[PDB]
């Protein structure tokens, strides 16, 4: 019992690599391959849904999670490190933000605050660092539309589209080709699935693909009416019946 | 095999050694010689101290631990005084919370559970001193052995330290003399002047180089040195 | 290199040992206890002439009847300095009298005990007086362990300072006897000539307690000694 | 807290090897009870007779003896001890045996999780009697612990697991507690052919619902006797 | 949690961590410090890494720690700045408790006792520092100067020098300063403070800084052109075959 | 009680009673309310009988330990400053206690602290504390000159204290009599008022609201 | 209470306090300085609770003094005066508040104006050309609220001053033996060590 | 946080090491006013530019700073500097002298130097800031938690190109167009891109704005950068 390693197991090499961030990055490359689309009145992030074995339940498995209504996040790595980054991140939206000013935090500070706990696992004592890559679409009132991607050391970066894992030199080809700043959200679902036919051996479905999109607001899903001072969340995971009729079609 | 398995006490090694707590026994071999034997009526140490030099003293090796108990050192000095001193307190808890004398069994349990704890704790050490303990409670007198490693065991007598098993081959055989010698204190200290002895290639014990302690029936623990100790040489 | 508190094969304390070292490189300091009084000198060493030589503080007293020389890294004994008077202080507040030199000494020792990152690179000469065993000396080192001595050297000069002390000392050695015999002692095992600056002598006595000489009264012993070994 | 590349765990290991090392102590199961004999090595002629006990009580009703370091033994009964009183306060009723088993086993298991303490280097051989039955427990440096109908451990083990499967083939029917105190005696004598180059003290007690009233007593005087004697019989 | 032992004893006896705490002083710029018959001056120097400095707000090298005491150092600039607050922080305290200023003998041993303390405390590193202290007792006219190292010794100097190249400018120290005669004059103390400082620096220009204190809290730091005339006087007059 | 100290051309002078209540119990007639801190330094005390005695005995530890570490007597400013702040840790938990430190020293000279447990510190010449206080300032402030020979200013801190004494129930015992100089405090004996009042009244002709 | 006075003029502003300590039934001393120096153009004066009152002062002079010798400048009394109220402000919630009055008269040398603060112990802070702590206030507003002129010389606001103390000596109730003036300007601070017998 | 034999601090070595490949940042300090300019790390087309801040950072309204190093680490050191501006100003009712600012980070900085056993943060800074003491100041701090004042500066990669070249134009009486020039002109000869385009960098300038006698900070948007490296002729 009791902590024992005190120390950072994160340090600096003579050449000023930090190893462990490094190792940990090399482990996001192996990830499956996630990317996300920013569009004019949307942004769409997706990834494969890797079953290992049939007798798995696709469905039951989270690769793409809601944060706030307005939030949504994917990933690249080690699935268990990003499940508890979602919780932690769903707290910290509370603790930080939503207890404080009555309202969610917008995406670029709720992105900030994993960064942070991110980084904190870089330096902190006893632990290793996160072996995941994230990439977070969300809006919020007054920035809009947006997307970031968050690595192993706590850096995090805006982007117009991206792709991480496996195949992200290809998948990152292939947006830069097709992304212009007018798409529409249709438009970049469509762009976003055929992008991801590339990373993908087998199958090539709608049990296959977690596809997510945040886009206008779904009153419907609010599970009330009468305050007509908000329309609901603006976070959205496509049916696999959604991603199929888009897939005819393709 | 042998390499970075004594690192610390919190590693075994292949064979199911704790080297550091092997190591610690080491420094008894190399301390100075005690001996300690009793009959029915009375318990007695009788402790060899060294010097530093001709003009040092020699260093003090028994401990009193309340009016009934009391104990010799061989090994490191300070570590005879963090134990004693926790056996002190045992001793004076006994008293007031129970108004009970503490039984030398009790003690050597309590002495026992101590040194484990730092065999098996980080960034601890093992005690490097073996201790030996007499005292006089319900049940009579009682000599105990304590070993670092956690090993206590009592005994009608023995000897630790340097050349003990001189002293300790003399008390096998002298065994049904002085277990007998019930009610005479006298020649129990005699008989364990004459078993420190064959534990000297050194020379002669002489007036400041002896130190004796007896408990008994109607006697408590007490500690002669020098000028009482000289009719025993 | 493992750990602080590692025992060798041996069954010695690894830092412990190295610690005994470091002593071995410090400024010589001698003890000698008489029935007249006890007696500590030391010797300065400068590291350079440009040093003034009476800011050098290797004797110090911790009550009045107890004074104390160090030897080796002299600045780990400033916490056993203060915690040494702290007990002296302590122990009168409490019982209306004089702290023993033996339960002194005692103290300092637990103090060494409490390894606080490393052992303490410096060992003590404790001496004084109390009314039960009169005038003592004490070697204490940061082992724990302490010693009594009728005579005691410590530092770099300690090995044939000791053989020196074992041939001069016996049981009716005067003060004054004994404050010649530090010199002397001081001055063959100095890698400099002894003069006042260089070396420093201090004594207790039951009467006047603990006084450190000023360099006066120094240079006339060292010209006393001078002149009782030119005639001898 | 480090595996070794075949999913073992290296220091668990290495303390096993401490407890093969060891003096032989058994567990014997009876039809309404437990019987634990032990054997004391005599270093020396200067050992007191008797006094020098290795079988340890927790609460009232259950007995604990153990081979190899001997102090890892004594941390572990304290342990129990606590758990024992802790389980009595909160709940009315003394500690039952399983519960009691899980208790020392998680401690134990606990043992082998961080990189800064080292596991136990006893086996442990415990039980007694509860609410519904006997029980008899061995607990191992890991932690793994099972029920058994005999049990043994130390540097003899093997002979007296041998010498235990005869037993259990041939008493299908249930073993008495006064029959098992003597084959208890029988099996520490002939485990003791493994390391008889010192003399050895044979230590036993036992917990019997009929014998003791399901209260963890030793075996001395008269019945230890009968013991020795019946156990000296089957060697000439 | 973190108390793993930094400073620990090495076979021979010596604390390797403190010994190359040394090696960082002796590393830093050059920092002297001489004492006359009614003043103690202090002298530093600057390096040539980079010379598109701003000197204004760059941290100078003595620093005030009461309106009588000062100090400067050799060694690890980020190190120093920790010593000198907690001295601050003591100074006012001395006021506040004894209704007294800090005496500079109780000044530098409580810094010396900081520095000790960091060589046996775990997960601590000593200070790669060694410092020069000077000024006034209050009330007082005899001048003070001490020194101070990564191993808590102190010790009071006729004059000192430390850092990089202090082996030097202490042999120029050594055969110059008279005990029997302390330079008499503020004028001629600063004299021999350039002087030793001009073996070791170069031209006198952008680089060597001085520091002059008096009795009662009088503190005077000096001018590049001041100093020029110091640089001036000698190299032309000590010239002479 | 009644403990004064009045400074003066000849140094200063600090005189005391003896007397110790509970409730109306006159407890002891005996009690030592001056502390001889060292050669150069004393206390007196006035109030709780333990908090005085505890906390001065604790200030002469305290002292002591200033010459230890500085090499020097302890100035009567920090002495004072030491009791004061220790005091002022306690303020709320009612510790009871108003006493003078009262020394020379080359740089201070001689010097009056009045310290008490409300954590009040006061440099002053003239000081009375305890209930017998407005007694002794009534004898003290119509006798006070600075030019009072020794002889004179020993008599009227002596008198003072009896003044005291008389009119209080809470004084009594004797009068302990110090001078401090530059030389350090010099004890100049224990007064009965039992015998001191007959003796005063018959020599100086007062205390003739007394009966016979 | 105790009597704590601040004026400011045009170019200077002056600290009045009473010399007088009374505990109980008696008049301990009748030339008491309730005053600290917090640097060289600021002057802290306060009254309160018997203890608290030095103990307070003496700490914020010890904490503006290790300020100025850190950064070698002299912080504002805008800015020392802040320092002290957030140090009240904390006080008034912690186990036993600091019960301490306080006035604060310092000359900005950036600006040229000299300033007067009044903070109570509850931490209340205002800037004022004339303030008082206790029951003199309730006398001493009234009459300057008459007498006072935005554009006096420090040798008016000290005629001000002496109005305002011999009304204090004809209608309270207590003897605080006369005041101690100090004077806060441009060259620092410095005592009228002669207004008794004037 | 140990020391080498040669008393040098290993881990602060590497850091710097570590700084040394991060994208350059210079500051110039005018007359008039303080210019900060620094180049992005091998960019993308994709990567947004419009929201997109990681070299440039405002820590009050009188102080920025700009960034060579691990972002993310800065992040950290960033907000507990915003943090410590606020202390200061609750405190004493005044905006904070930027000198103390930025000893204060330094004392962090040179806190993980000396104790606890975590790794320094691999981060310099170059602070651009005003107050009413001292005017327009320019610092640094590195990893081994040391600050200096400059005219002008730069970290990250390049320095020492950087360097001769701004000591070969600087001269004192510089106004701040000069030095916004000097700036562009300097990142311009030390870049590793073909050629220095808007996209790639991150520009800054704390003027006296216009005509008040007050202090404003100006945070470049990409059009005004694109715009401003149109004058100085590198389109
Ligand atoms: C050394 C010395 C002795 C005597 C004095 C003068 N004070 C005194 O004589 C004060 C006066 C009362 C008082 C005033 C203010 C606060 C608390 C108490 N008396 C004192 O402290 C008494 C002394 C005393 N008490 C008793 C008995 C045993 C209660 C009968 N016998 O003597 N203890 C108390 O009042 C006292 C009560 C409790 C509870 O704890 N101490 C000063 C200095």
């Amino acid at each position: 019992m009791t902590d024992r390693y005190s120390f950072s197991l994160t340090t600096f090499s003579p050449s000023g690599k930090l190893g462990q961030i490094d190792y940990a990055l090399t482990a996001v490359k192996q990830g499956v391959t996630s990317l996300g689309i920013k569009a004019t009145n949307g942004v769409v992030i997706a990834t494969e849904k890797k079953s290992s074995s049939p007798l798995a339940m696709s469905e039951t498995l989270s690769k793409v999670s809601l944060l706030t209504p307005d939030i949504g996040a994917v990933y690249s790595g080690m699935g268990p490190d990003y499940r508890v980054l979602v919780d932690k991140s769903r707290k910290v939206a509370h603790t930080s933000y939503k207890r404080i000013y009555g309202e969610y935090p917008p995406t670029k500070l709720l992105v900030s605050e994993v960064a942070k706990i991110m980084q904190e696992a870089t330096q902190s004592g006893g632990v290793r660092p996160f072996g995941v890559s994230l990439l977070i679409a969300g809006h919020d009132e007054f920035n809009g539309f947006s997307l970031y991607q968050v690595d192993p050391s706590g850096s995090y970066f805006p982007w117009k589209a991206t792709a991480i894992g496996k195949g992200s030199v290809a998948a990152k080809t292939f947006l830069e080709k097709r992304w212009n700043d007018e798409l529409e959200l249709e438009d970049a679902i469509h762009i976003a699935l055929l992008t991801l036919k590339e990373s993908v051996e087998g199958e090539f479905n709608g049990d296959t693909i977690e596809l997510a999109i945040i886009g206008d607001e779904n009153p419907d899903l609010l599970g009330y009416t009468g305050i007509p001072t908000d329309k609901g969340p603006r976070f959205r995971k496509l049916t696999s019946q959604e991603i199929n009729d888009r897939l005819e079609a393709l | 095999f042998r390499n970075n398995y004594d690192g610390d006490t919190v590693t075994f090694s292949p064979t199911g050694r704790l080297f550091q707590v092997e190591y610690a026994l080491e420094a008894i071999k190399q301390g100075s010689v005690t001996v300690g034997l009793r009959s029915n009526t009375h318990a007695v140490l009788v402790a060899l101290k060294r010097n530093a030099d001709e003009l040092s003293s020699y260093q003090k090796k028994i401990i009193k631990c309340d009016e009934h108990m009391g104990l010799s050192l061989a090994g490191l000095a300070p570590d005879a005084r963090v134990l004693s001193n926790y056996l002190r307190q045992q001793c004076n808890y006994s008293s007031l919370v129970f108004n009970r004398k503490l039984a030398v069994e009790r003690a050597g349990h309590l002495l026992c559970d101590k040194a484990q704890k730092n065999t098996q704790s980080y960034g601890g050490r093992p005690y490097g001193v073996g201790l030996l303990i007499i005292g006089y409670d319900k049940s009579g007198a009682h000599l105990l052995e304590f070993q670092p490693s956690g090993n206590v065991t009592e005994l009608y007598g023995t000897a630790i330290g340097a050349r003990s098993q001189g002293a300790k081959t003399y008390l096998e055989r002298t065994l049904d003399t002085f277990i007998k010698i019930d009610g005479n204190p006298d020649e129990l200290i005699k008989a364990g002047v004459e078993a420190i002895s064959q534990s000297l290639r050194d020379e002669s014990l002489t007036v400041d180089n002896l130190s004796i302690a007896i408990v008994g029936k109607d006697t408590p623990f007490t500690i002669y040195d020098g000028e009482a100790v000289a009719k025993y040489i | 290199d493992r750990g602080v508190s590692t025992f060798s094969p041996e069954g010695r304390l690894f830092q412990v040992e190295y610690s005994l070292e470091a002593i071995k490189l410090g400024s010589t300091a001698i003890g000698i206890a008489t029935k007249e009084g006890v007696v500590l000198g030391v010797e300065k060493r400068a590291t350079s002439p440009l040093l003034e030589s009476d800011s050098i503080e290797k004797i110090v007293e911790i009550d009045r009847h107890i004074g104390c020389a160090m030897s080796g890294l002299t600045a780990d004994a400033r916490s056993m300095i203060e915690h040494a008077r702290t007990a002296a202080v302590t122990h009168n507040l409490y019982y209306d009298e004089d702290i023993n030199v033996e339960s002194l000494t005692q103290s300092v020792c637990d103090l060494a005990l409490r390894f606080m990152s490393r052992p303490f690179g410096v060992a003590l000469l404790i001496a004084g007086h109390d009314a039960d065993d009169g005038y003592q000396l004490f070697h204490a080192e940061p082992s724990g362990t302490f010693y009594r001595y009728n005579a005691k050297a410590i530092g770099s000069g300690s090995e044939g300072a000791q053989a020196e002390l074992l041939n001069e000392w016996h049981s009716s050695l005067t003060l004054k006897e004994a404050e010649l015999l530090v010199l002397k002692i001081l001055k063959q095992v100095m890698e400099e000539k002894l003069d006042e600056n260089n070396a420093q002598l201090s004594c207790i006595t039951k009467q006047d307690g603990f006084k450190i000489y000023d360099n006066e009264k120094t240079a006339e012993l060292i010209k006393e000694l001078k002149e009782k070994e030119a005639a001898e | 807290s480090v595996f070794s590349p075949d999913g073992r765990n290296f220091q668990v290991e290495y303390a096993v090897k401490a407890v093969e090392n060891g003096t032989t102590s058994i567990g014997i199961k009876c039809n309404d009870g437990v019987v634990f004999a032990v054997e004391k090595l005599i270093t020396s002629k200067l050992l007191v007779p008797q006094k020098n006990v290795k079988i340890q009580v927790v609460d009232r009703h259950i007995g604990c003896v153990y081979s190899g370091l001997i102090p890892d033994g004594r941390h572990l009964v304290n342990r129990g001890r606590e758990e024992a009183a802790s389980f009595k306060k909160l709940y009315k009723t003394p500690i039952p045996i399983p519960a009691f088993a899980d208790r020392l086993g998680q401690y134990v298991q606990a043992h082998t999780l961080y990189n800064s303490v080292r596991p136990f280097g006893v086996s442990t051989i415990f039980g007694g009697v509860d609410k519904n039955g006997a029980h008899l427990y061995m607990l191992e440096p890991s932690g793994s612990y099972w029920g058994y109908k005999g049990a043994a451990t130390g540097k003899g083990r093997q002979s007296a697991k041998a010498e235990l499967e005869k037993l259990v083939d041939h008493h299908p029917e249930g073993l008495s507690a006064r029959e098992a105190v003597k084959q208890a005696a029988k099996i520490i004598y002939l485990a003791h052919e493994d390391n008889k180059e010192k003399d050895f003290e044979l230590e036993i007690s036992w917990c019997s619902l009929s014998e003791t009233n399901g209260l963890h007593k030793f075996v001395k005087g008269d019945l230890l006797q009968e013991a020795i004697d019946f156990a000296q019989k089957e060697i000439n | 949690g973190y108390d793993r032992a930094l400073s620990i004893f090495s076979p021979d006896g010596h604390i390797f961590q403190v010994e190359y705490a040394l090696e960082a002083v002796k590393r830093g710029t050059c920092a002297v410090g001489v004492k006359g018959k009614n003043c103690v001056v202090l002298g530093c120097e600057r390096r040539s890494t980079l010379k598109l400095q701003d000197t204004r707000i760059t941290p100078s090298k003595v620093s005030k720690i009461d309106s009588h005491v000062v100090l400067s150092f050799s060694g690890l600039n980020a190190d120093s700045r920790i010593l000198i607050e907690k001295a601050r922080v003591e100074a006012q305290s001395h006021r506040l408790t004894l209704e007294d200023p800090v005496t500079v003998e109780y000044l530098t041993r409580y810094v010396a006792g900081v520095q000790q303390r960091y060589t046996q405390s775990g997960g601590v590193r000593p200070f790669g520092v060694s410092t020069l202290i000077a000024g006034f007792d209050p009330r007082d006219d005899e001048p003070k100067l001490y020194q101070t190292e990564p191993s808590g010794i102190y010790s009071s100097w006729s004059a000192q020098t430390i850092g990089r190249n202090s082996k030097t400018v202490r042999e120029f120290l050594e055969k110059n300063y008279d005990r029997k005669e302390p330079p008499a004059t503020v004028e001629e103390c600063v004299k021999l403070t350039v002087r030793s400082l001009l073996e070791v620096v170069q031209t006198g220009a952008k680089n060597i800084e001085i520091t002059v204190v008096k009795p009662d809290s009088d503190i005077v730091a000096l001018s590049s052109e001041e100093i020029n005339q110091y640089v001036t006087q000698i190299e032309q007059e000590k010239q002479e075959q | 009680t009644t403990t004064l100290a009045f400074r003066f051309q000849g140094g200063i002078i600090v005189a005391v009673d003896s007397r110790a209540t509970a409730g109306n119990w006159v407890a002891s007639q005996t009690v030592k309310k001056v502390i001889e801190i060292n050669p150069f330094l004393l206390g007196t005390m006035a109030g709780g009988a333990a908090d005085c005695q505890f906390w001065e005995t604790w200030l002469g530890s305290q002292c002591r330990l200033h010459e230890l570490r500085e090499k020097e007597r302890i100035s009567v400013a920090a002495a004072s400053k030491i009791l004061s702040n220790l005091v002022y840790q306690y303020k709320g938990a009612g510790l009871s206690m108003g006493t003078m430190i009262c020394g020379y020293t080359r740089k201070e000279g001689p010097t009056i602290y009045y310290v008490d447990s409300d954590g009040t510190r006061l440099k002053g010449d003239i000081f009375c504390v305890g209930s017998g206080q407005t007694f002794a300032y009534g004898v003290l402030d119509s006798n006070y000159k600075w030019d009072l020979s020794v002889e004179d200013a020993l008599y009227l801190g002596k008198r003072s204290i009896l003044a005291a004494a008389h009119r209080d129930a809470y004084s009594g015992g004797s009068v302990n009599l110090y001078h401090v100089t530059e030389d350090g405090w010099i004890y100049h004996g224990n007064h009965d008022v039992g015998e001191l009042f007959w003796k005063v009244k018959e020599e100086e002709g007062s205390f003739n609201n007394v009966i016979g | 209470m105790d009597i704590i006075l601040g004026i400011r003029v045009q170019d200077s502003v002056i600290l009045a306090s009473s010399k007088a300590v009374t505990r109980g039934i008696s008049v301990l001393k009748d030339s008491d300085d309730k005053t600290r120096q917090l640097s060289p153009h600021t002057l802290m004066s306060f009254a309160g609770e018997a203890g608290d009152t030095v103990q307070f002062a003496e700490y914020i002079q010890a904490n503006i003094q290790l300020y100025s010798i850190r950064e070698d400048y002299e912080l504002s009394p805008q800015a020392v005066s802040s320092f002290v109220r957030q140090e009240l402000a904390k006080s008034i919630r912690s186990r036993r508040p600091y019960q301490v009055n306080v006035l604060i008269g310092g000359y900005d040398k950036k600006k040229n104006k000299p300033e007067l603060y009044q903070i109570d112990y509850l931490g209340t802070k205002v800037e004022l050309p004339y303030g008082a702590h206790g029951y003199s206030g309730f006398y001493t507003f009234s009459l300057l609220d008459h007498h006072y002129r935005p554009d006096m010389t420090t040798e008016e606001g000290l005629d001000l001053l002496k109005l305002c103390v011999q009304e204090l000596e004809k209608r309270m109730p207590m003897d605080f033996k006369g005041v101690i003036v100090k004077i806060v300007d441009k060259d620092g601070i410095r005592q009228v060590d002669d207004f008794q017998a004037q | 946080t140990i020391f080498s034999p040669e008393g040098r601090l290993y881990q602060v070595e590497y850091a710097l090491e570590s700084i040394s490949h991060a994208g350059t940042a210079i500051g110039i300090m005018a007359s008039d006013g303080i210019v900060l300019a620094a180049e992005r790390k091998v960019t993308s087309t994709l990567l947004e530019q419009d929201t997109s801040t990681e070299k440039l950072y405002k820590l009050n309204d009188k102080i920025a700073v700009a960034v060579a190093g691990l972002t993310a680490d800065a992040e950290i050191l960033i907000n507990t500097a915003r943090i410590h501006a606020q202390n200061y100003l609750k405190t004493y009712n005044e905006d904070i002298p930027v000198e103390i600012l930025v000893r204060r980070l330094s004392d962090i900085k040179q806190g993980y130097t000396q104790h606890g056993g975590l790794r320094p943060f691999g981060v310099s800074f170059i602070y651009a800031g005003y107050d009413d003491r001292y005017g327009y100041q320019l610092y640094t701090s590195n990893p081994s938690g040391n600050y200096t004042g400059w005219k002008a500066i730069s970290v990250g990669a390049n320095t020492s190109a950087a360097q001769t070249l701004l000591q070969m134009d600087y001269k004192d009486d510089m106004k701040v167009d000069d030095a916004i020039e000097l700036a562009l002109k300097t990142l311009s000869k030390t870049t590793d891109s073909s050629a220095l385009t808007y996209d790639r960098l991150e520009f800054a300038t704390i003027r006296k704005g216009a005509n008040d006698g007050e202090v404003y900070q100006k945070i470049f948007k990409p059009q005004e950068i694109k715009d401003i490296l149109v004058k100085t002729g590198i389109t």
